[PDB]
């Protein structure tokens, strides 16, 4: 079983800062690409940004309307993902979620990568908030 | 053939016969496994629970 254990939600104003985070359970982050998405009440899903595994460079990608004030980093010890937000807008009220794709390839043999069992799990945190 | 009036300085903890036998036995043991199945296809994740007894 794979879980993103999300925490750090709090009551904040735009004139402040907030760090939200997710600790993995079962799944580790040494090969985990991770992304934050937010949903304002009454709205659809807006991508915030993505961080690649540190083994692949640690490169990040951010969505223009949230760029700079919302950034993403990784712990690499206790499997924790962080979203650090500073100097926010009144438009940033939303439920934020952390998400990742879990790819499992269980091979039938150690001599050929032809026959195997491929399992794909979309794992989400519970949802935490940024308030105004 | 009892040697009668001979007195010889015996020593274990130097006797090389100990070493020869050690080599021999280890070697004979390894040879017996040469034609046997290698259990390498079985080095996989084994999901485990307690015995129902
Ligand atoms: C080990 O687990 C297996 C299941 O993975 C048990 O086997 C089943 O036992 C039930 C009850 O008798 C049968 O109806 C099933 O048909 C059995 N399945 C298979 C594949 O044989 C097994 O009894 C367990 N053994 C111990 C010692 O706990």
């Amino acid at each position: 079983e794979v879980q993103l254990v999300e925490s750090g939600g709090d009551l904040v104003k735009p004139g402040g800062s907030l760090r939200l985070s997710c600790a993995a359970s079962g799944f580790t982050f040494s090969d985990a690409w991770m992304s934050w998405v937010r949903q304002a009440p009454g709205k659809g899903l807006e991508w915030v940004g993505r961080i690649k595994s540190n083994i692949d460079g640690g490169t990040t990608d951010y969505v223009a309307p949230v760029k700079g004030r919302f950034t993403i980093s990784r712990d690499d010890s206790k499997n924790t993902l962080y979203l650090q937000m500073n100097s926010l807008k009144t438009e940033d009220t939303a439920v934020y979620y952390c998400t990742t794709g879990v790819e499992t390839y269980d091979f039938w043999s150690g001599y050929d990568d032809h026959y195997y069992d491929y399992y794909f799990r979309d794992v989400w945190g519970k949802g935490t908030t940024v308030t105004v | 053939i009892h040697l009668e009036n001979v007195t010889e300085e015996f020593n274990m903890w130097k006797n090389n016969m100990v070493e020869q036998m050690h080599e021999d036995i280890i070697s004979l043991w390894d040879q017996s496994l040469k034609p046997c199945v290698k259990l390498t296809p079985l080095c996989v994740t084994l999901q485990c629970t307690n015995v129902t007894n």
